[PDB]
């Protein structure tokens, strides 16, 4: 009879299933261009505000696209995940996700065998995939050099798919130089992007010290040698005195322009309090009245004012100095020392440029292009860079990249599909076809020959040797020492772990429930 | 010689490119005008 | 205005106007809104293409015109596309989609000059001067078949017949397509081979069987059976005889009564009992007429008389009604017969003669098809076109009707060219030749032309999946090398550049007509300045 | 620039291909139920006036049902072509046709062939796929008992699929006895199928005779022997003589009395000459009217009216006579001969027995079920079933089924790949897989294993036994001989070629064009 209400869509196992694998083909298919070095960029139009956004990351594709479908929702939180753990590899994620339900459809259809006999093959498959990705995997970091020329060709890998592929031989040492400045500190705040229009894509040039886009004050110099430099996130603003609750009862005036003179006395002597230091700036969080404006002019102090919570920890970290607000006892808080305090200008907007620092712990990558759409694809590819540079400091080992990693991982799957017998021996033969399809698709979008390629990879692998990878320059199998391809092993363990995860949640499925939306 | 290595599928990227390069050079032919000294003016 | 109503013409806010140069891409997207749509379909690699009409029935076809024809348009220029396409199906049947092509080739050519400020008339007049001269080129460097003797004339239709078929629909039976095609044209033909009737082939296609069932058979088609089917279906000649002696009337078996209203008033018994003697003497006379004529079978146009079927059954004659006026025009043709129009001007002169009559059943309850056949060669062959789909035998009928047409182009003397888009570059690189000292104004309207024209190998590079520029380039190199000009792209990649050793001819007055279409068009199009369209 | 109007539904990318080749994997998916003798019956629902209709013919089913896609009318006609051409084998084209689709989709997709190149493997795999047939047929002609065995078998085997299963070895009888009958006559229109609701659906029965739909008119009476039997479409009933423009010119009404019986003494002359013949029973095509049916009673003779013209063409051929008219010359005209004639009742309408006739080159079944449904099917049935053996008259030549058609297809198709080397090799052994299908839904169907009965089938061809098959009340493979099932040359001929050429429509597709419904 009738069990749900009105408006409800239900579907009961022939409905409910090859909804979600065209569901999952749907959304495959549109990552599907986006993936390799030769992969087209998709534009995506708001319906409000008419507001553009070109991006390559499959996660913003997919954070930005409306989708109803339920299956298509578990692929949309699994790329923003994705995106929240490494920063890389979403799009691997769901082209292999949807991959290995196009392949689960067949086995099913095809073969009729049962879905959680399916998914027994993908737990012994996964297990076998994820020993032979660990012991493929090297060493590395006892040697700073080859540490040095390991990110050099990690960065040069990620950013070979976005729109720095031409330049990514002058970004690659503008990657890998700020990692190496962070002494091993794993952050994304203490790195700031600047945004500038003019100029061309290899104008990003590396900065010595730390640039942000301040400003000085009304009567300030352009140039002091050798200042001290000090931040507060006080206030220097009308201070109050905090216990709110405080009124001023008066019985005449005379005493209130003297009560007055003391609220400009509290604020003089706690100025006074500044230059017991001898700084020559100031740096403070909120804004700065005038009033203790005037008096850094005849104390020979900088002011700059208005700067960001995550401003006040990028500028302290080079600075080397902390933050301090009581400023009764000289003795602690050693401050640092800047030899060039002079701004420059870059376009129309003048930049606070320093020099000279004690420690480079926090940076800032300068950026130049010609439009907008194209600086927000600058700054998330090398967002996706420095996030995968930046894990690789804490996580060491790596693997082979350029197709290697798929292939070399479906070697020990076929070899263990063998040895088990039942019908879920074709569902780990199914895995494989599946770490198959990814360097077939590789060769789609650079407009080559998919299966020659993919069977002379194949068949160059079982060999013996297991150097060996797709070189989509030239168009034939290479050696990817050689050309300096290599990957992080989290990322790759992190995709193959995600999406045998997204295809178990997929195929445990035999019926929707769509209640009525608000 | 024929039938060997390829075949383009999704022709739709080539469309979508012509679309929008007549859309910008449609745009670029009111900008187009105003060039030089015997260009004009235009009030928006 | 000045505050009254300022109108002019009826339905003043309807209709809308366009001019300057937002009027010209209008025009020139519209063609290449079309071409995207014949630039996938044409050469032997293309794809059909299926069409929806209003009333469901659909047409999956790969000719230009019926695409065209069967398209729901509202843009003008593309529905005078619309009537180029049936202009080059209606009389030649061959290059409906190059007449697409083309035009659209020489419209997005003509976008650049237009941005250079080069008025549209001096654009129209370099294609006309360089259409003549492509023309006059192309006439000198073809070569005349007619020394040839007729052994080695039909391997020519034979070259043209397997090009005509190919890019179309079975493609499986093209080999024998190609003879059934040039076995057709060899017994309607004139003896001194100019001028066939191409009216006395008529289509007739069958819904059911395979297309390996298709044979030829000389003779008529009717979509009925014999009248009170007790006789055996399939009757045979005598022993001595010239034929079947076949009889044809356009007159039923009735009485014979007035064409006018009429009153016949009988006042006694005596004149109704001669009534009814009346009635049975003139059926009596009548199959008694028929009789002696010696017919074996007769054919009525305006059908016949319960009493005179029994008459017909006992004396062994079988017949056939409600047979239209048109079948008979394809009977006396076929049969050599005269049609008698009554029993009184009945004589053995008149009769046909055939081989033998006889009807199958194509299957379970379908519909009984009558089939006639021949002894020797006659002025009528009918195609026995079989199918299995309506679309696929509907498509076929339209594609064997373009090969009849293309044999009936070489059927006029000495028009012969190696196509394969050797026409093309051939008449491209002398046109570009002449501009380099006819210069003038017009320079760039020839370089605009002979880059128009090879387009159409650019063409059959996209749809067979190859280099254009690499094509285009060897081709051009080659042309230049060697003053041999049947040189052209090797679409089905047997090797061979060449087009002698692969065996594909064009009809000359098709090729000609490619550039004459297109550039007359094209000259239209450019004078259009002011586009004003009214709302439906 | 839209050129087209408004609402005007154009496809020109993948998403053509696409919605063409789901439309015939949604028609393929709807008639895989429907194959084979475990198949389930489908049930339809029509729009107008409640009319349902249970029918397993996917013709049938085809036409009833609205669809469209332009690709679902594809499989429409040519299912309606198999359904007029042969009668039988509706459903294999439907799912041949769109498994051919179905395996030429993953070219396309997953190794990028051109679709010229898939229909020119077609060709040359179709080529092979005849001349296997040409060398595996059997030609039974030599002798008549065995041609009587093949029609069992071949009855057996049509039967099997349809409702009919249990009683098809009462109703192969049955069968080959009306083809024997009509000795070589195949037209379908000579067999009356006279529908009875009730009663065991085993009661059926093929008499010696004709069986009318009508009865005697006032008094004729029920049983006689020795009848002579003259036929007439003569209206022998208030002559309207030839010409409309007859009137009297009548002066007074005492004349137009004997005008009137001027009337009466022709047909009184008229029923004269019948008498003359010296018979006792009369039929006639139109209704006969009072004063002609009381002439009858005195002379003895029998009178049937208002007999339909389709029956006559049965009657004169079951009776052996002639259908008469003009009865002037009695000696040129025939007449049949008949044992004995009475008239008998089967439910509620009566009707009229013959047996002891002469002449026997037609006959009429008489069918017996539950409902007019189970009627329906029962009707269709021996249609598809005669249909098939009046064709095996014209057609000696026989194959052998059970899956063996399709694998020694498949044995010849797969030797020819090699000797064609390239990448036309694909497209053959894509062509090879598609026939594999067709013993693999008619064991879907009974609920056994896709992939080890096929693979068992597979071995057992190749080992050099041509005669090895499924056998789906057990499971196992057994020998084709003797089971007994076989089909005709001309049906397994045109299923192959209908389905190859079925393929070849929707492969050349790169665009779909809807204008404005009307
Ligand atoms: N220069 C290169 N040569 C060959 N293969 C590459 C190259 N750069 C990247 N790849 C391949 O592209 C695949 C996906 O790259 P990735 O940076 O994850 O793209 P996305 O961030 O869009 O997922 C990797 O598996 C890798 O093997
Ligand atoms: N078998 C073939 N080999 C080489 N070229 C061919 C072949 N068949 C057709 N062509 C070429 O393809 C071009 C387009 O022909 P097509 O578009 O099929 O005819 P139409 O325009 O009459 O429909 C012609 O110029 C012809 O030279
Ligand atoms: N008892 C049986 N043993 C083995 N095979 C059978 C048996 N009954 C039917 N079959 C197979 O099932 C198929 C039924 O086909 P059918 O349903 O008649 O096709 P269609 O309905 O399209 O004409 C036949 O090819 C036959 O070989
Ligand atoms: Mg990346
Ligand atoms: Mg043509
Ligand atoms: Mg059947």
């Amino acid at each position: 009879v009738q069990i749900f209400g009105d408006q409800v869509t239900e579907e009961r196992a022939e409905n409910a299933r090859l909804s979600a694998f065209v569901g999952a083909i749907a959304v495959g298919d549109l990552v599907k261009s986006t993936l390799g070095p030769k992969g087209m960029d998709k534009l995506l139009q708001s319906a409000s505000s008419n507001t553009c956004m070109v991006t390559n990351d499959g996660a913003t594709i997919l954070k930005s696209i409306p989708l109803d479908n339920p299956a298509a929702k578990v692929l949309v939180n699994i790329s923003k995940v994705q995106d929240d753990e490494v920063g890389d590899g979403t799009t691997s994620v769901t082209v292999l996700s949807a991959e290995l339900l196009r392949e689960a459809e067949k086995l099913i259809d095809q073969s009729k065998i049962h879905p959680q006999t399916i998914i027994e093959g993908y737990r012994l498959a996964s297990a076998a995939a994820l020993d032979a990705l660990t012991k493929a995997a090297v060493d590395n970091s006892h040697d700073k050099t080859m540490f040095r020329e390991d990110l050099i060709h990690i960065a040069k890998t990620t950013l070979s798919s976005k729109i720095l592929s031409q330049d990514k031989d002058h970004f690659a040492e503008l990657a890998t130089n700020a990692i190496l400045r962070l002494k091993g500190s794993t952050n994304l705040e203490h790195i700031q992007i600047i945004k500038i229009l003019g100029g061309k894509l290899s104008d990003s040039f590396l900065d010595e010290g730390f640039i942000l886009a301040k400003k000085f004050g009304n009567n300030q110099p352009k140039r002091i040698e050798n200042a001290k430099i000090l931040i507060a996130n006080t206030t220097l603003d009308t201070d109050k005195v905090k216990i709110f609750g405080t009124k001023f009862k008066v019985d005449s005036t005379a005493k209130l322009a003297q009560l007055e003179k003391a609220e400009r006395e509290k604020m003089k002597n706690k100025i006074a309090k500044i230059s017991k230091f001898g700084i020559n700036t100031f740096i403070n969080r909120q804004l700065i009245y005038d009033y203790p404006e005037q008096l850094f002019t005849d104390l020979g102090i900088n002011s700059i004012e208005h700067a960001d919570f995550e401003g006040v920890e990028r500028l302290a970290l080079v600075t080397g100095g902390e933050v301090v607000s009581t400023f009764d006892e000289p003795s602690k808080c050693k401050l640092g020392e800047c030899d060039v305090i002079e701004e420059i200008m870059l376009g129309e907007q003048p930049f606070l440029k320093f020099s000279g620092c004690k420690a480079g712990e926090a940076c800032t990558i300068v950026l130049r292009g010609a439009t907008d759409q194209t600086l927000d694809e600058a700054e998330r590819s090398l967002h996706d860079a420095l996030s995968v540079l930046s894990q690789t400091t804490k996580e060491t080992r790596t693997v082979l990249g350029g197709g290697c990693a798929e292939m070399v991982m479906s070697k020990a799957v076929d070899t263990e599909a063998q040895n088990i017998d039942g019908k879920k021996s074709l569902a780990v033969e199914a895995f494989a076809r599946a770490l198959r399809q990814l360097p077939t698709i590789l060769a789609d979008n650079a407009g080559f020959d998919s299966s020659e390629l993919v069977s002379k990879l194949r068949s160059s692998i079982y060999n013996g040797i297991s150097t060996s990878g797709l070189d989509l320059n030239n168009g034939t199998i290479a050696d990817m020492r050689q050309l300096g391809i290599v990957e992080s092993y989290k990322l790759k363990r992190a995709v193959v772990s995600s999406a045998s995860e997204a295809a178990e949640v997929l195929l445990r499925v035999d019926n929707i429930i769509r209640a009525r939306p608000r | 010689v024929p039938s060997n290595a390829t075949f383009k599928n999704k022709e739709k990227p080539q469309e979508v490119r012509k679309a929008n390069i007549i859309a910008a050079r449609s745009v670029a032919d009111a900008i187009r005008t105003s060039l030089g000294p015997k260009g004009m003016d235009k009030m928006i | 205005e000045m505050g009254r109503p300022f109108i002019i013409v009826k339905d003043q806010g309807n209709k809308k106007r366009q001019h300057g140069l937002e009027a010209k891409k209008s025009h020139i997207l519209a063609a290449r809104s079309v071409a995207s749509i014949i630039k996938t379909s044409l050469g032997p690699r293309g794809l059909d293409k299926i069409l929806i009409s209003p009333d469901g029935e659909i047409t999956i076809t790969n000719d230009g015109a019926t695409i065209l024809s069967q398209m729901e348009l509202d843009n003008e220029i593309a529905k005078l596309l619309v009537q180029l396409s049936k202009s080059q199906d209606d009389e030649i049947g061959d290059g409906t989609t190059g007449v697409v092509v083309l035009a659209s080739a020489l419209l997005d050519q003509a976008l650049e000059l237009i941005q250079k400020g080069i008025h549209p008339i001096k654009i129209a007049n370099g294609f006309d001067e360089a259409a003549k001269l492509a023309i006059s080129k192309l006439e000198e460097t073809c070569d005349d078949i007619s020394a040839s003797n007729d052994e080695l004339f039909r391997d020519f239709l034979l070259r043209a017949a397997k090009t005509s078929l190919g890019s179309k629909i079975v493609s499986k039976d093209h080999d024998r397509f190609a003879e059934m095609a040039v076995e057709a044209v060899i017994n309607v033909m004139d003896k001194d081979r100019k001028d066939v009737d191409f009216d006395l082939i008529k289509m007739q296609g069958r819904v059911g069987g395979s297309i390996s069932d298709s044979k030829l058979i000389n003779g008529v088609i009717l979509d009925k059976d014999f009248s009170h089917p007790q006789m055996p279906k399939c009757v045979l000649p005598k022993e001595g005889s010239d034929g079947v002696k076949l009889a044809i009337l356009t007159c039923p078996f009735e009485p014979p009564k007035p064409k006018t209203k009429h009153k016949l008033d009988i006042s006694s018994v005596e004149e109704y009992q001669k009534l009814q003697t009346y009635e049975q003497d003139k059926f009596k006379e009548m199959i008694d007429d028929v009789k002696k004529a010696g017919a074996d079978v007769v054919i009525c146009q305006w059908g016949f008389d319960d009493e005179a079927n029994h008459l017909l059954l006992q004396n062994d004659l079988p017949a056939v009604r409600w047979v239209g006026g048109q079948e008979l025009e394809h009977i006396a043709i076929s049969t050599n017969g005269r049609i008698v129009p009554r029993f009184q001007d009945l004589s053995k002169d008149k009769l046909g003669t055939c081989s033998r009559i006889y009807e199958q059943e194509f299957g379970t309850t379908k519909d009984r098809m009558l089939i006639i056949e021949q002894s020797k060669e006659t002025k009528t062959v009918t195609c026995f076109v079989r199918g299995s789909n309506k679309m696929i035998v509907d498509e076929a009928e339209r594609a064997l009707h373009d090969s009849l047409c293309v044999v009936r182009n070489l059927v006029k003397d000495s028009r012969v060219v190696y196509g394969g888009g050797a026409a093309e570059v051939t008449m491209s690189l002398a046109v570009s030749e002449e501009a380099d000292k006819q210069r003038g104004i017009d320079q760039y309207a020839f370089r605009g032309f002979a880059q128009a024209l090879d387009t159409i190998p650019m063409t059959l590079a996209e749809n067979s999946g190859l280099d254009p520029i690499g094509t285009l380039s060897t081709l051009k190199s080659k042309q230049l090398k060697e003053k041999i000009s049947n040189i052209g792209v090797d679409c089905l990649g047997y090797g061979s550049n060449d087009m002698k050793e692969l065996f594909v001819v064009d009809p000359f007055i098709g090729k000609k007509q490619q550039i004459l279409l297109a550039t007359q068009l094209c000259r239209m199009i450019l004078k259009i300045d002011n586009v004003i369209i009214s709302g439906k």
